[PDB]
């Protein structure tokens, strides 16, 4: 799309790159109301480094690697409910 | 062996504060960031002070004896330093905000702009010992209505001019016994008065305003007191006065405006001597020499520094740092210059013997990633996020190839084989390893193989294998030459960053994301060992946190690794403020350095009761200098070592004393004296016996030297011959040494590698330059005599 | 600037004249490729 | 590295415990009387035991063998280790101080001089000085490069213990009386001090050597100073 | 409420889940003790995880290992992988880290296929 | 007797000996002043820094 | 004198481990019977191509040893022996059968001639592997031979192939089987008797090399 | 003559030559400047011993490092 | 100036090069310098002459620098016996 | 590494002869090259000193 960037890129798309709504579309949380609680508690990394500010825009080439850190309570209880908690690599 | 002091600071040549010359013009000292730096402008060198304020630095000076500096931060943490030996001396806290400090010209007293008041203190002494409470407050003055914006001292120690943001410029006497002389308050300027200076004969007082007014107060008639005899105007259009100074001994007033311009005047007639402009961003501070010749400027927005000789209108140094960017570095494999590559998108080529940016390279649009030299260090490469990698040489200082993918994809790392033919680069969002031929700037192959994004590359130096490493937890040994393209994967436990390779080409060190270092053999694929490094790095408690200060895995990994050229020590740094260095055969930390203490930087300390954040992105060892560079958020950090004060000998016993060495020297057993001093391994004794060996037996001693002190002797002769003067004596020593023991180092190539780099960059940096200069002198003589032109 | 500050990890800050950023002081067209000359 | 505690007993048994759980890890048993000095390198590669039968054991500790057993000819009260220069100093009971290095195992410096029991060692952080306090109420500063004294402070009270700062500016000495710990500031890092034996060539005295301007006439020099001056002078047009 | 830890190991298709907890020595494969492993000639292939380091590092623990799937030799490789990485995980998070990476150095010095598996499939020449 | 390397600096960890410490007012900050063995120290009485 | 104690309680696990196993925990012997210590290669030029510096427990270390050029010269010599022995039409992938017959083979070379069986197999390899060799030179069509030498990897490979195929030819269908015939052929090749198929083929190859050198 | 500040005297002489050595070339072979720089080169021509030394040393250093 | 054009043609090689350098040597040491300066248009070819002969100067300098390995072989063969 | 270990006085005399005559030839042609380039740079710089 070349000249019709006048009409589509709006608030509902430029906020769709946000880490809470990308988290909710990745189904890592129930809703935004506790997705912001998780990524403010500092459980969620993207790439290699942890990210804490809940206004971050995950880019195109980083949406694939926005995953929970090792050694965290939510990763531990996820692997516990799936009952696959391979406890060699910390969790 | 790991006595790494913090020696230099390349990059960010001035950040914030007021540049000051020394008592003479030889040493220019500047308020860089947290610390300060000192540039020796005649014996052209640089160092950076070892102390560190707790916040950003705000005002510097040293007294007129040149033996005592005080720096003072943005809040009142005064550091007082004995200047002539770089020891921190006293740690005072003034109680509130400081604006500018100024030593009196005699050195007894100093004065301080504490907001609306004015502080007057007497200094402690430097000849007597360390006191406890050394600051005696002399007097405060509280006559203003708003904050003081600057101070100037009289030539004698009797009067100060306090110029403020309230429109008064007030003259204040230093002692109350003669207070009835002049406590007056010159008003009159339209808006803020930003300077006030005495003349040489202290009967005329100039005051310079914000809008560009210069008022000449004089004591004439209409008892009769302080009228205004002359008014001058600067007539900049919308450029108010941003900084001023006035050297009285030659009547020179330097005024820098708020639009990058500065003018400078011969004041009592007010003629415009010289007017020019630095940039589109305001010059923040000025300073003069004691003798009027040198004249230095500091612009704070871009962070650049000028010095100026205005008799013959020429400069001595003209540097410019960056604004909060240093993304990678690389040495040269002859360790004489260092490329840094800055996240604003530009390359700088510093030289470590100087401290000067001898070259910018402004080509890239977007951010830069990494740099990498090849072929002894006169061809370098640079990879951007713009979508290309590109070559440069360091002879012509120009591009010659711009390698690109046909897809507009950014890159993250790159490397280049030693036989300077192929160049590999590693991207982020097409999962591949591209290789280009550097002979013809085409894409050779899209060398795929991974499942995810690659993060760090290296070519070897003995077989030139590639060792890629990617976030699929996999490193990947590639052999791309000779009909094969052999692949071999090695699989690490966790995610992978930060590869480096040992310079003998037998093993490869890799960091992980699970806070570990591993080393892998590459003719095999088994490990050797893993150094666990997730308990010995202290990341900082952010100001944007709910969690604790230690358990949060913020930067509990190592974003960059490098080996050392002997092969044992590994230096490693991450996004946290801890530089570690280890050795491989014992898997223990040699040392851990905190990099900075700026609480302006957010994640710095551990117990703080968006933001700039402390980070270290690339660390490398020197090929010869026995220093290592870090590329922090501040700039280049140079931790150097020495053969000095650490007394680390090598198998001494009861009889070997420096007295015994010098008596064996005077009894002329020169080889026994040399080994008797090298067993001791002390700096002055080695230098003394090495100079005092005469010339007619250099073959005898260099032939009958042992076979175990030879790398130490070669390393010392190189690192003394770089900054020595006796170049024919050094060349005689090296000729005798590698004529008598030439085959042995060739059969023991690797443990002489950090010495044979030194005496080869001793030759190609000073000796070959001197020899081609006398070559040109011989040829110009031979021409000017052999031909005949009589017009 | 506003885009990569929104979408980056670390922060991003941003008469007669002269210039502090140059290729070299010394060479100055006495270092040219002989093929180009 | 902080993962190992070493304990030396009164029957020669030196026990090496792991630290962060408290279980025993290994137990060396070499001496037959009590053990007075234990230390270990930074590399976790050479440990030294030093027992007052008079013997010093050099162990590997990455294997569990020993590889050196030096005997001496006095009992030993105390030991101290300078890890940055692989050296370690021993009190003896013929009142000598013997400093020996943990690689080549020679008896590298034999320091006489004291007249009673010595009771405090410390190595300066640069490894150039040791300070020893002794029950004839003296504090002597030995420079082990020359193997000789520098000064002896005759302090009125007997100095019990002497330590240094990690960055060598402070002496922390406690004496036999006085509740507090006395602090001394050196003038070490402010200027070089002499190396002259006291009782009751100036280059090697003051531990520095300036470079002479030339060796002789037929040996060339360069400009005594910078190196970019030549290039600036050749290209300054 | 006892200190337990659980690890996984797998060669080709066999899977071995190992529960290491504070016990008194016993080591079980599907209930049956470690002395009785089925193919009878790779019993030392399943022994050498608990033979490189000494039985005194197994005096305090007890291991119950369920194993499904895979053939004979893939099962016994899965059991040796589960035993080794379960022992190093238990020593990672219940006793000292120096003992942990000492065990890890010993296993990766014998052969690192005792700990992690080359689980990435082939090369398209 | 007299030294040449180490000048004595400050007895630390000692706040009194048994001599009656005195007090006084430096304007705002009340200061107490104590005796320790050979030297004397001065403490503030708001923060008890010295 | 010197003493180091590490364990203090008598360690006995709750499952009874056999006494030979907890004896083998001190030093790894092959098949819990044969020490890889005191095994030296009496010949030079085949060290670092045989590999008897790693005490394994059983010749089934199934790591990737073939996806490089020279990295099939580091898996141990008896594992290369049983893997070269495993192959014919009647058996491929019968490696536990190959391991059990190499177990019987080295057991009975112990019960006959006790040096130690890995020492016997190593100097059997060194005496077996040929040293000069012939190749077909082109010459346009003339059947002229030419003399070359052999790298140590080729010597070790052809040695294990000659031993295995000699035991195959010696118990194809006659009275004994592959285990005891590998035992007898390997002790003949270890002694150097020139009665085994291996040294017969080595002497034949070196004889034709010597002839048309 | 005295072998001190050798690079500085060489760059002084080359500065002389490329600054106003044109008059030297022009009225070359006058007796005064001819004998003046003749004895200058009689002293200067001894100063290729370090030329021979560096052409030794750089070649042997490169040889014993690489091959 | 025709022979100088031929010399500038010959100079940019490595085989036809010493011939050009000795030709320009014989001209330069057997003519007048003001004549060679005020021959019309004879700077537009010597400015192309000088970088090629500078490159050859550094190349023959590097080759005569590399020629000292025979001196090293001589001192080692003397040190042998 | 074998040329060093050889023992031949004729060969080392031959090496000395080849060495000295080759270095004489190379220093001669470098003399020609350097004299030419300095004379030519003088010619250009005085032309520019005339009418740059």
């Amino acid at each position: 799309k070349i000249s019709d960037l006048e009409n589509k890129v709006t608030v509902s798309a430029i906020c769709r790159r946000r880490l809470p709504v990308i988290m909710h579309r990745l189904k890592m949380a129930e809703t935004i109301q506790d997705a912001v609680k998780f990524i403010e508690q500092g459980h969620v990394r993207v790439g290699p480094n942890l990210i804490n500010d809940p206004a971050y825009l995950v880019t195109r080439n980083m949406e694939d690697y926005v995953t929970w850190v090792d050694n965290s309570k939510i990763k531990k209880t996820l692997l516990r409910y799936r009952n696959q908690i391979d406890d060699f690599d910390f969790s | 062996k790991s006595d790494f002091k913090f020696s230099n600071l390349l990059g960010t040549v001035y950040r914030q504060g007021n540049i000051t010359f020394s008592d003479d013009g030889k040493q220019l000292l500047s308020p860089v960031g947290n610390r300060v730096s000192v540039f020796d402008l005649i014996n052209n060198k640089s160092f950076t002070f070892e102390y560190e304020h707790r916040k950003n630095i705000a005002a510097i000076d040293l007294n007129k004896q040149g033996t005592l500096l005080i720096s003072i931060d943005e809040d009142g943490r005064a550091i007082l330093v004995n200047f002539k030996a770089r020891n921190v001396l006293h740690h005072f806290n003034f109680k509130e905000k400081c604006s500018a400090v100024k030593f009196s010209p005699d050195g007894r007293l100093f004065a301080l702009a504490s907001g609306r008041f004015l502080q007057i203190w007497k200094t402690p002494d430097v000849n007597k010992d360390r006191q406890f409470a050394p600051f005696v407050r002399h007097r405060v003055h509280a006559g203003h209505f708003q904050d003081i914006t600057s101070l100037t001292w009289s030539q004698d120690s009797r009067f100060i001019l306090t110029t403020s943001k309230d429109l008064s410029a007030k003259i204040w006497s230093v002692d109350s016994e003669e207070k009835n002389l002049a406590a007056t308050t010159f008003n009159g300027h339209r808006d803020y008065v930003m300077g006030a200076f005495f003349s040489h004969d202290q009967e005329k007082i100039y005051t310079v305003s914000k809008d560009g007014a210069v008022f000449v107060w004089e004591f004439t008639k209409r008892k009769y007191s302080w009228r205004i005899t002359k008014k001058h105007f600067f007539y900049a259009n919308q450029a108010k006065v941003k900084c001023v100074t006035f050297h009285p001994a030659t009547r020179l007033l330097a005024v820098g405006f708020t639009s990058g311009e500065f003018r400078l005047y011969d004041l009592p007639d007010f003629t415009l001597i010289q007017q020019l402009s630095m940039g589109q961003n305001p010059v923040n501070t000025v300073s003069v020499n004691q003798t009027g010749e040198w004249l230095a400027f500091g612009s704070s927005k871009l962070g650049q520094l000028l010095v100026y000789e205005w008799q013959s209108e020429s400069y001595i140094l003209k540097q410019q740092g960056h604004f909060d960017s240093t993304n990678s570095l690389a040495y040269s494999p002859d360790g004489s210059r260092v490329v840094t590559a800055s996240e604003d998108g530009k390359i700088k080529v510093w030289d470590i013997t100087s401290g000067f940016c001898l070259a910018t390279f402004e080509e890239h649009t977007s951010s830069v990633t990494a740099v990498q030299f090849a072929k002894r260090g006169q061809v370098m490469f640079s990879s951007s996020l713009d979508g290309t990698v590109r070559a440069w040489d360091l002879i012509r200082y120009r591009n010659f190839r711009t390698f690109t993918g046909t897809e507009r994809i950014q890159f993250n790392c790159l490397a280049v084989d030693p036989s300077g033919e192929v160049v590999c680069a590693g991207s982020l969002d097409n999962f591949d390893i591209h290789v280009w031929s550097v002979q013809t700037g085409q894409l050779l192959d899209a060398l795929s193989g991974h499942e995810g994004p690659v993060s760090c590359l290296s070519f070897s130096q003995e077989n030139s294998v590639l060792a890629s490493a990617s976030w699929d937890k996999t490193i990947r040994i590639w052999s791309i030459f000779g009909r094969s393209q052999q692949v071999e994967p090695i699989e690490v436990y966790s995610d992978v960053l930060a590869l480096s390779m040992r310079p003998d080409g037998k093993e490869v060190a890799v960091s992980t994301l699970k806070g570990q270092i591993s080393i892998f053999n590459i003719e095999d694929a088994k490990q050797v060992g893993n150094i666990d490094c997730r308990k010995d790095i202290i990341s900082g408690r952010f100001n944007q946190d709910r969690f604790t200060a230690k358990n949060s895995e913020r930067s509990k990994f190592f974003t960059t690794i490098h080996y050392s050229f002997d092969g044992m020590a590994i230096v490693a740094g991450g996004n946290n403020n801890s530089i570690c260095l280890y050795d491989v055969p014992n898997e223990v930390l040699l040392k851990r350095f905190i990099v900075s203490r700026n609480m302006a930087l957010n994640g710095t300390l551990e117990f703080l009761n968006m933001r700039p954040e402390v980070r270290v992105t690339s660390v490398q060892f020197s090929p010869t200098a026995n220093a290592f560079a870090a590329a922090s958020t501040e700039g280049l950090l140079i931790y150097s070592t020495n053969d000095t004060i650490l007394f680390d000998p090598f198998d001494l016993d009861v009889d070997v004393t420096p007295h015994s060495t010098v008596e064996a020297l005077r009894e002329k057993q020169f080889l026994n004296a040399l080994v008797m001093a090298f067993r001791l391994n002390e700096e002055y004794l080695i230098n003394k016996v090495y100079e005092a060996i005469p010339i007619k037996e250099i073959p005898l001693v260099a032939s009958n030297i042992p076979a175990i002190y030879l790398p130490r002797i070669l390393k010392f002769i190189g690192d003394f011959a770089i900054e020595s003067q006796h170049i024919e004596f050094n060349l005689i020593w090296i000729k005798a040494l590698l004529s008598a023991s030439g085959g042995y180092i060739n059969e023991h190539k690797y443990l002489f590698s950090t010495a044979m780099r030194s005496i080869q960059r001793f030759i190609v940096r000073v000796a070959k330059e001197v020899v081609n200069t006398t070559t040109d002198n011989k040829y110009t003589y031979r021409f000017l005599v052999s031909t005949d032109g009589s017009m | 600037y506003k885009l990569d500050v929104l979408s980056s990890v670390h922060f991003v800050p941003k008469t007669i004249s002269m210039e502090d950023a140059q290729p070299l002081y010394m060479s100055n067209a006495s270092s040219l490729a002989p093929q180009e000359i | 590295c902080g993962n190992f505690g070493f304990i030396g007993s009164s029957n020669g048994s030196i026990t090496i415990y792991n630290m962060q759980s408290g279980i025993l890890r290994k137990k060396y048993k070499l001496h037959k009387r009590a053990v007075t000095g234990i230390s270990l390198d930074g590399m976790n590669r050479k440990m030294v035991s030093c027992g007052l039968d008079g013997i010093v054991g050099f162990y590997d500790f990455n294997k569990s063998t020993l590889l050196g057993k030096l005997k001496l000819d006095a009992p030993i009260t105390a030991m101290v280790y300078h890890r940055s220069s692989d050296l370690f100093a021993l009190a003896l009971d013929d009142l000598s101080i013997v400093v020996i290095d943990a690689v080549t195992q020679r008896v590298v410096r034999q320091l006489w001089g004291h007249s009673n029991r010595i009771t405090a060692f410390d190595f300066s952080p640069e490894g150039r000085w040791i300070v020893s306090a002794s029950l004839d109420s003296t504090i002597r500063t030995w420079d082990l490069p020359t193997g000789g004294c520098i000064d002896g402070i005759i302090v009125d009270n007997v100095a019990t213990n002497v330590k240094f700062s990690p960055n060598g500016d402070l002496l922390a000495t406690t004496h036999v009386t006085g509740n507090g710990i006395c602090i001394w500031t050196n003038r070490a890092q402010f200027k070089t001090v002499s190396t002259r034996t006291i009782d009751e060539l100036n280059d090697i005295d003051f531990n520095t050597y300036t470079s002479l301007e030339q060796i002789d006439k037929e040996l060339l020099t360069l400009s005594i100073g910078p190196r970019s001056k030549m290039n600036t002078l050749l290209h300054l047009d | 409420a006892v200190p337990s830890v659980q690890t996984f190991g797998k060669k080709k298709s066999a899977t071995a889940v190992a529960h290491v907890k504070a016990g008194k020595g016993l080591i079980k494969v599907n209930g049956s003790p470690i002395t009785l492993v089925e193919p009878e000639i790779l019993r030392f292939k399943v022994y050498e995880p608990l033979l490189l380091v000494g039985l005194d590092k197994f005096s305090n623990i007890d291991i119950r290992v369920r194993v499904t799937g895979g053939g004979h030799v893939s099962q016994v490789y899965a059991i040796r992988q589960a035993i080794a990485k379960g022992l190093v995980a238990y020593h990672q998070k219940y006793v000292d880290e120096q003992s942990k990476n000492e065990l890890k150095k010993a296993f990766t010095s014998y052969d690192r296929t005792l700990l992690i598996a080359d689980s990435r499939r082939p090369e398209p020449k | 007797k007299n030294s040449k390397i180490f000048s004595p600096f400050r007895i630390i960890g000692n706040v009194s000996n048994g001599v009656p410490f005195a007090t006084g007012t430096l304007g705002s900050t009340f200061y107490i002043v104590t005796c320790v063995g050979k030297t004397f120290q001065i403490y503030d009485a708001n923060t008890l820094h010295l | 004198d010197f003493e180091v104690v590490e364990e203090f309680t008598p360690v006995v696990l709750a499952t009874p481990i056999p006494e030979e196993v907890q004896q083998a925990q001190t030093e790894i012997k092959l098949f819990n019977k044969w020490s890889f210590e005191e095994v030296e290669v009496k010949d030079a030029s085949l060290v670092d191509y045989v590999q008897v510096r790693q005490p394994i427990f059983v010749a089934h270390t199934a790591g990737r040893y073939a996806n490089k050029r020279f990295r099939k010269a580091q898996c141990p010599i008896i594992e290369r022996l049983t893997n070269s022995l495993m192959m014919n039409g009647r058996n491929n992938g019968k490696k536990l059968k190959a391991v059990r017959i190499i177990k019987h083979t080295l057991d009975i070379i112990n019960v006959l001639t006790d040096q130690n069986p890995i020492q016997v197999v190593v100097d059997a390899i060194t005496n077996t592997g040929p040293r000069e060799d012939t190749t077909r030179v082109g010459g346009g069509g003339a059947a002229r031979r030419q003399a070359v030498d052999v790298s140590p990897l080729r010597r070790v490979n052809q040695a294990i192939a000659l031993l295995t195929i000699g035991a195959r030819e010696a118990a194809f269908r006659n009275i004994k089987t592959i285990a005891e015939t590998l035992a007898e052929e390997l002790i003949n090749a270890a002694k150097g008797s020139s009665t085994s198929y291996a040294i017969k083929k080595k002497d034949e190859l070196e004889r034709v090399a010597k002839s048309n050198r | 003559k005295s072998n001190k500040n050798f690079e500085l005297y060489e760059t002084f002489m080359s500065l002389l030559f490329k600054a106003h050595g044109d008059v030297i070339h022009a009225n070359n072979k006058n007796q005064d400047i001819a004998s003046a720089l003749q004895n200058w080169e009689d002293v200067h021509k001894k100063e290729d011993r370090l030329d021979d030394l560096v052409k030794f040393c750089m070649g042997v250093a490169a040889f014993v490092t690489t091959a | 100036i025709l022979l100088m054009k031929r010399c500038r043609d010959w100079n940019t090689n490595a085989k036809t090069h010493t011939i050009a350098q000795r030709t320009i040597r014989c001209i330069l040491m057997h003519h007048n310098i003001a004549k060679l300066s005020e021959i019309p248009g004879m700077v537009k070819i010597v400015d192309a002459i000088i970088p090629y002969t500078q490159r050859h100067f550094t190349r023959v300098d590097n080759l005569v620098e590399q020629s000292y390995i025979l001196d090293y072989a001589l001192v080692e063969m003397d040190k042998l016996f | 590494k074998e040329l060093v270990s050889q023992k031949n006085e004729e060969l080392k005399l031959q090496i000395n002869r080849v060495k000295t005559e080759l270095r004489s030839a190379l220093k001669s042609t470098e003399d020609d090259l350097g004299f030419n380039v300095q004379g030519l740079k003088f010619v250009k710089q005085q032309w520019n000193l005339r009418h740059n």
